[PDB]
């Protein structure tokens, strides 16, 4: 339930190719730009950031959660439907 | 003891348990007790009113409350694995439950224990080959003060020595349910042996009256 | 206008009424533990990790639970809201089973950490933990009920989700266990969404039983198939494979999880 | 008076309880509704 | 927190076990910050710029 | 003042433990049913400005106002009726008071569920008891079909407008739905699992419904407290803790009883005059409980000048709940008594709060040690700790009825345990 991992805006890129090293059983690649994170505090900056690199860029935007109206005692209702069981 | 179900065949899910007609109509008595809405909410005495009809409530009777109720079956259970008066266990005929806290053990009920114990083969909490007795070490009874304290699956024995324990059980082998009360004489909760608070014939009608 | 004052450690909130304090403090970031606490389930205090010293009270209130009045002065890193919680997750940490590099939610556990941040670092109980009985509900879900810890967060899942009314708490005490009196099997639908809930990693997925470990993943973000729905998903790799699918958090679609099919 | 007269509470069964309430509905007034018939 | 537990006492105290199971994996969680230590090592002042 | 005597005129629970028409035709005959028509027809505004008068406060663990407590439902409609609820649940081990109450004068019981049910306005009360209370119980259902048969329950309040009954609901043997608010939820029918408290009994409760969860004696009390008192109650007790008490006595006594008194008697006294002074004498008499259980402990050093108050007591370290008094002499085993109580909250507790189900359950174990004294005194702090941990971190006070005690053994029996460390380490 935690949600420190969010309040910013990492910049993973794209996968490619993981294939199995055919002696060990081990994964490799080709690509080493694929374990790229980057730690950014606003997305008017990241853009700016990828732009002065040139590399297409594409956007997720927020997802704020909604506030949420939760009434203990409307658990507990006599007219509604809301009456819960098991307390 | 387990409070979980193990769906062995004397305690499955198919067992002979139904209301007899005149338990039916005790029922719409109860409903008509509570609300029209929240109809759920007389699983408490209907649960018990299976109790009555037989001890060691089956699955099977268990299930049959949701058919009267349309509740959920798990709430039934949850019910029942929450509450010591019920029995979901085969239990005996008596079912003899003991106090042992503080003040009715300070007042020797261990030795209300033995004796009891002595005499019957029943260690704690299991049956005799004739299932009659099931003893239990419970809690509290709410007459801590006629301190040593047992029940007869509704009723209340009190003031009673490890002598008289016998005189008990000498009788419901054979006979009858031998006067649920104190002993030493004390009515209910008498000084033992000379009454001190009322000594007066109460005031009547009217006494005292503010002036309404 | 409908707006209370409401003050955290001297902020100058203003928030709607019939909101907890949480609601509130969420706001601000003094995030607050939780284990009973859903932000979609009903509100039901029985972890009581929740605590805080409302400013000017001898007594703590379960945020979880409290409304927020005005004037309220809340004191979050306060003595009185951490010795609250020193000694709450030094309870849970009596009966639970030492089986973290067993557990299934080894990085994934709500718990490890609310011991870290807040815990302290021993555990006096030196007394002999309990058991409980292990469960058969299905192939989906493995069950360790000796780890559970009465929080109530999946059985009100259930009740107010999936429309089921089985997963019911037999007993009292610590002697009480959660689970179906009887032996009965929860294969309906959103019955995996209960994994996610549990945060101890009590009941778990049975194909992603022991293949990996969390912080081996590299999560990518993605879209559910199989229904119209579209509904948005976490993907869980390892080394150029996959081991789990998990949900995000998209307000409209579904609206937190996924169906045991797409899971 | 020195004799207990509360004697009559020994020759009580299990059902004579809830056997007064299946009188007591006769001398009871009609209940409220919550509109639903329950929770559902 | 800071330091892994006995290993006799990871073993049987759980808190210490989830310690054990976190240092391990995630480790300390420093506080943001900076200093510039040193140390007179053979060489002369060794330090570290530690961010 | 040096009250304690109670001239017995003012005994208002007559037929405590007696006889003669226990059933109607003979409450009558003690004082009963008499004014009820004016008694309730005057006002409820009238009766709860009364009983604040009275100074009556609580009469189970908490000793909470009265008249306050009623008057947080004296609202206009909101569009759903109002309950009221008894807790004829004794529980507690000392508290057989609602054992004889019941029956003995059932009527004046069901005086207060319709007075009181006015008093702040009402449809209909139900008497959750204990379900091992059958015969106690039965002994209601006889009183209140004669009183449907006398016209004065059922549309008619004595031939009045405020139409009320008096429905009866059995337990199931549980000693936290004695308490005030899983009471509710077990008369809704489902497990004892208490609330929380934004929304109180008055603004919702049983049914969804607003309730004032009552006990038996601050009902059984109403009517001829209410016809018979509001300033002269008053005098009796003290300021604040005004009243009488249906007192009772348990443990290492002559003749234990159920006696009542002028209320914040001196404690010696209770055993001296009435229910016969202790087994022995007075280098007996280690170490009383006032209340039932969920008090602590006194030493005897402080017994001697003891005032039952609920707030002189309070300087006294413990808080007078239900008066079930407990008295323990010199040759005992203390800490496996005192350790009963928390192998007793064990067996009884929901099981709901998480420091409940494990810190009473911890408590348990630790001093079930202490009895056979093969642990270490380190912990004897600790264990103090602890029970701080569980005050003001629980659901109901069931926690602060299970640290205090302990906390009230620790505060001055400590040196008594650390023996029993060397005795033990004695031996190896
Ligand atoms: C664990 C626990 C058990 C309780 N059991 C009872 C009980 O059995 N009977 C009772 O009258 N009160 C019991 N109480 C106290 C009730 O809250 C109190 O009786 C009720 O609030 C009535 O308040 P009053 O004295 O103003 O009428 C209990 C409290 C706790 C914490
Ligand atoms: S739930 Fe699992 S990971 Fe979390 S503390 Fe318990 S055993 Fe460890
Ligand atoms: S199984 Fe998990 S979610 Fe359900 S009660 Fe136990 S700990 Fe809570
Ligand atoms: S303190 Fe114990 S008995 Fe009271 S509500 Fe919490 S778990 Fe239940
Ligand atoms: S303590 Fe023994 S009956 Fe209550
Ligand atoms: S997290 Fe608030 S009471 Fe559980």
């Amino acid at each position: 339930s935690g949600v420190n991992n969010t309040k910013k805006w990492k910049m993973e890129f794209d996968t490619r190719e993981r294939w199995e090293n055919p002696l060990m059983g081990w994964a490799s690649t080709a690509d080493p730009l694929s374990n790229m994170v980057l730690t950014f505090s606003a997305k008017e900056d990241a853009i700016a950031f990828a732009e002065k690199n040139g590399w297409s860029y594409d956007v997720e935007e927020k997802k704020v959660p909604k506030p949420k109206s939760k009434s203990y005692g409307a658990n507990f209702s006599w007219n509604k439907r809301t009456r819960v069981s098991t307390k | 003891a387990l409070f979980v179900h193990r769906d062995t065949p004397e305690n499955n899910p198919d067992t002979p348990f139904d209301f007899t007609p005149e338990n039916y109509k005790r029922i719409e008595a109860i409903v008509k007790n509570y609300p029209e809405g929240h109809q759920a909410a007389a699983v408490l005495p209907v649960l018990d009113l299976a109790q009555r009809q037989n001890g060691w409530l089956p699955i099977s009777a268990m299930n049959k409350v949701a058919e009267v109720l349309q509740v959920p079956p798990m709430r039934v259970y949850e019910v029942a694995t929450f509450y010591t008066m019920y029995n979901r266990k085969p239990v005996g005929k008596y079912h003899i439950q003991v106090c042992t806290t503080t003040p009715c053990m300070l007042r020797d009920s261990d030795s209300i224990l033995e004796t009891l114990q002595r005499k019957l083969g029943i260690k704690v909490g299991e049956t005799t080959p004739d299932k009659l007795f099931t003893l239990i070490e419970v809690e509290c009874l709410g007459a801590c003060v006629n301190a040593p304290m047992v029940q007869i699956n509704d009723n209340y024995y009190e003031d009673l020595t490890p002598k008289d324990i016998e005189e008990i059980i000498d009788e419901l082998k054979a006979g009858k349910v031998p006067k649920p009360g104190p002993r030493s004489g004390r009515f209910c909760c008498e000084p033992a042996g000379g009454l001190t608070s009322l000594t007066e014939p109460p005031k009547g009608p009217g006494f005292g009256v503010q002036a309404g | 206008s409908n707006l209370i004052e409401v003050f955290v450690d001297g902020q100058s909130v203003m928030v709607e009424p019939g909101t907890t304090v949480l609601q509130a403090c969420e706001k601000v970031g003094m995030q607050i533990p939780r284990f009973c606490y859903h932000e979609r389930l009903s509100v039901a205090g029985n972890c009581r990790m929740c605590l805080v010293e409302i400013e000017k009270a001898p007594k703590v209130v379960a945020a979880c639970a409290m409304p927020v009045m005005k004037g309220w002065n809340i004191l979050t890193n306060s003595e009185k809201s951490k010795k609250a919680r020193e000694g709450v997750m030094e309870f849970l940490l009596a009966n639970h089973p030492l089986d973290c590099p067993i557990c299934d939610q080894g990085g994934e556990c709500d718990l490890q950490d609310q011991s870290m941040m807040f815990g302290s670092d021993r555990s006096r109980f030196l007394e002999g933990k309990r058991a409980v009985e292990d469960k058969n509900i299905g192939p989906l879900v493995k069950t360790i009920m000796t780890r559970c810890i009465q929080c109530t967060r999946c059985i009100r899942f259930a009740s107010e989700i999936a429309g089921v009314d089985d997963l019911g708490t037999t007993g009292r005490g610590n002697d009480m266990q959660v689970g179906t009196y009887i032996e009965k099997m929860f294969m309906s639908e959103l019955s995996g969404n209960v994994i996610d809930i549990c945060p101890v990693g009590a009941l778990t997925s049975k194909p992603y039983a022991f293949t990996a470990r969390p912080w081996e993943t590299r999560k990518t973000e993605s879209i559910d198939v199989m229904d119209a729905v579209g509904s948005n998903i976490v993907v869980s790799t390892r080394t150029g494979e996959v081991m789990r699918i998990l949900p995000r958090m998209h307000e409209d679609i579904n609206e937190e999880w996924i169906s045991d099919k797409t899971r | 008076t020195t004799t207990y007269k509360n004697l009559q509470h020994h020759d009580y069964n299990t059902y004579t309880f809830l056997d007064l309430n299946l009188d007591l509905s006769k001398f009871r007034l009609p209940q409220p509704s919550s509109g639903r018939e329950s929770p559902r | 927190k800071v330091s892994p537990p006995k290993r006799a006492e990871m073993k049987t105290s759980m808190e210490s076990l989830i310690h054990h199971f976190k240092l391990y994996t995630e480790g300390y969680q420093v506080p943001p910050g900076a200093t510039y230590t040193a140390i007179e090592a053979p060489k002369g002042e060794f330090g570290v710029y530690l961010v | 003042t040096s009250f304690g005597s109670l001239k017995d005129e003012d005994r208002i629970f007559t037929n405590l433990y007696g006889r003669h028409d226990w059933r109607l035709k003979g409450a009558l005959r003690r004082g009963d049913w008499y004014k009820t028509k004016e008694i309730l027809l005057k006002g409820p505004d009238w009766i709860l400005g009364e009983m604040k008068t009275s100074g009556l406060r609580g009469r189970g663990g908490a000793g909470f106002p009265t008249g306050l407590k009623w008057s947080f439902m004296n609202k206009p409609s909101d569009g759903r009726p109002k309950y009221l609820v008894v807790n004829a649940d004794e529980g507690e081990p000392g508290t057989c008071k609602d054992r004889e109450i019941m029956r003995h004068d059932p009527h004046k019981l069901v005086e207060g569920c319709l007075v009181g049910g006015r008093a702040m306005g009402a449809r209909a009360a139900y008497i959750y008891i204990r379900g091992e209370f059958y015969n106690e119980a039965s002994n209601l259902q006889v009183a209140i079909r004669e009183a449907y048969e006398a016209g004065l329950i059922g549309k008619n309040a004595c031939g009045s407008d405020y139409d009320f009954d008096v429905f009866v609901v059995r337990g199931a043997g549980a000693y936290i739905c004695g308490e005030e608010t899983a009471l509710i939820e077990s008369i809704e029918g489902k497990q004892g699992k208490p609330r929380l408290k934004p929304p109180f009994p008055a603004d919702v409760g049983v049914f969804g419904c607003p309730t004032t969860v009552a006990n038996v004696e601050t009902v059984a009390v109403s009517p001829t407290i209410c016809r018979r008192g509001g300033t002269w109650f008053a005098g009796f007790g003290r300021e604040r803790n005004s009243g009488t008490k249906l007192f009772n006595i348990s443990g290492h006594v002559n003749h234990p009883c159920t006696v009542e008194e002028e209320m914040s008697v001196p404690l010696k006294e209770l055993i001296e005059k009435h229910a016969g002074g202790v087994t022995g004498g007075w280098d007996n008499l280690l170490a009383v409980i006032p209340g039932g259980s969920s008090t602590p402990l006194i030493p005897k050093s402080v017994c001697e000048t003891v005032l039952m108050d609920f707030d002189a007591l309070v300087q006294a370290q413990t808080g007078l709940g239900t008066a079930a008094v407990i008295v323990m002499d010199r040759s005992t085993d203390i800490v496996k008594a005192i350790a009963r109580l928390i192998e007793f909250y064990k067996h009884e507790s929901c099981g709901q709060c998480t420091p409940c189900r494990e810190g009473v359950d911890w408590m348990n174990k630790v001093m079930a040690r202490f009895v056979k004294g093969d642990a270490r005194p380190a912990e004897i702090d600790s264990l103090w700790e602890i029970s701080k941990q569980i005050e003001g971190h629980t659901i109901c006070a069931l926690g602060d009825g299970a640290a205090w005690p302990v906390q009230g053994l620790i505060r001055h029996f400590r040196p008594e345990l650390e023996d029993r460390m060397q005795r033990f380490a004695q031996q190896h």
